[PDB]
């Protein structure tokens, strides 16, 4: 079966982190701005303009990493902002790192071609037109490679041979690439 | 007489040559690696909400230093 | 009374946020920071995308094969064939 | 010694290719001594087995 590529979905970028990750980083952009407004906006607080506007934004620049319009200038301001920068820079980091993990195992994908992959990919099943010469072939060989197939070919469960050669197309169309 | 010529050797060839193999083909391309769970990165968020907190008792501890 | 948002600024802000870089200009509006906002997302997710993809180039190299299968001979025209004479 | 021939009359075919190569090996892998065959992993520094 030609192996034409299946199209990701529209959400298929946010894949290298679970959508399990997701909802609890969205949990936490919204606890991390509110401590940080109770925080701000305390009783004797002079000049804190931290409100439930900047400090909802400030949150969201500091996790896309585009720096901010300002700074907190207090201490419990300073370690809000302090662990929400070690949060984004791991949470950052991981999602480049699994999006290359992905990207390093695509390309390890060898197609199989050259029949000693074939030998060897038990996890694709193939099998000949029964009766014919190529059965045959396999029958009376004498080379190794092919003396794998002819062990196989007949030890397979179930039937490999097949009568007609266009049910040996269709168990091709049938198993989408899991048959050769 | 079956060891000297190698007929045993090869009955042992056979019997567990012959009953499938685990090896590197199960090794080699039945691997496709996972999303992170939230396992992986799970104590980054404890040092956060942890972070949350610490910043409160601080917060608390200047309307001491204030009064 | 300042809007600082020029058609020459709306470039600028735009172009850092692209090349990682921090910006003096913020938008001060609900609707101006939904903009910025999903443009912040946009650029996190490429620039991973860019390094991602380059390091799965120089992990698993892939040589390419020029010719193939005698269909591929007809349509190239850059290489010469050699045959043995007698 | 035993191990030399041990590969003479092989019967696996894994033990057969190294009995294969190391007929066909350039120069002889064999060494005489045991304490020359340290010798030479110590010399190689892991080119050699
Ligand atoms: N035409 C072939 C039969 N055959 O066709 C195949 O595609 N395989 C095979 O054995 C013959 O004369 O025996």
């Amino acid at each position: 079966k030609k192996p034409q590529k299946s199209k990701p979905g529209v959400f298929s970028f946010l894949d290298p982190l679970a959508y399990e990750i997701w909802m609890c980083i969205v949990f936490a952009y919204i606890g991390v701005s509110v401590v940080l407004f109770l925080v701000s906006r305390f009783s004797p607080y002079s000049t804190n303009e931290f409100g439930i506007f900047n400090s909802l934004w400030f949150s969201l620049g500091a996790f896309m990493q585009q720096g901010c319009d300002i700074s907190p200038r207090s201490l419990s301001g300073r370690i809000v902002g302090g662990v929400w920068w070690f949060f984004t820079l791991i949470i950052i980091s991981s999602y480049t790192a699994n999006l290359a993990a992905f990207l390093t195992v695509e390309r390890m994908v060898s197609p199989i071609e050259s029949a000693e992959d074939l030998s060897k990919q038990t996890e694709i099943a193939y099998g000949t037109l029964d009766s014919g010469s190529t059965k045959e072939f396999f029958r009376r060989s004498k080379i190794a490679v092919f003396d794998k197939m002819w062990t196989y070919m007949r030890s397979a469960e179930p039937s490999v041979f097949v009568r007609t050669t266009a049910e040996g197309v269709a168990r091709v169309r049938k198993s989408k690439g899991k048959y050769a | 007489k079956l060891s000297e010529q190698g007929v045993l050797d090869k009955l042992k060839n056979k019997w567990w040559y012959d009953k499938g193999e685990c090896g590197a083909k199960d090794s080699g391309s039945k691997e496709k690696t996972s999303a992170l769970s939230l396992s992986n990165v799970a104590g980054v968020f404890y040092i956060l909400v942890g972070g949350l907190g610490l910043a409160m008792l601080v917060a608390l501890i200047e309307f001491c230093y204030k009064s």
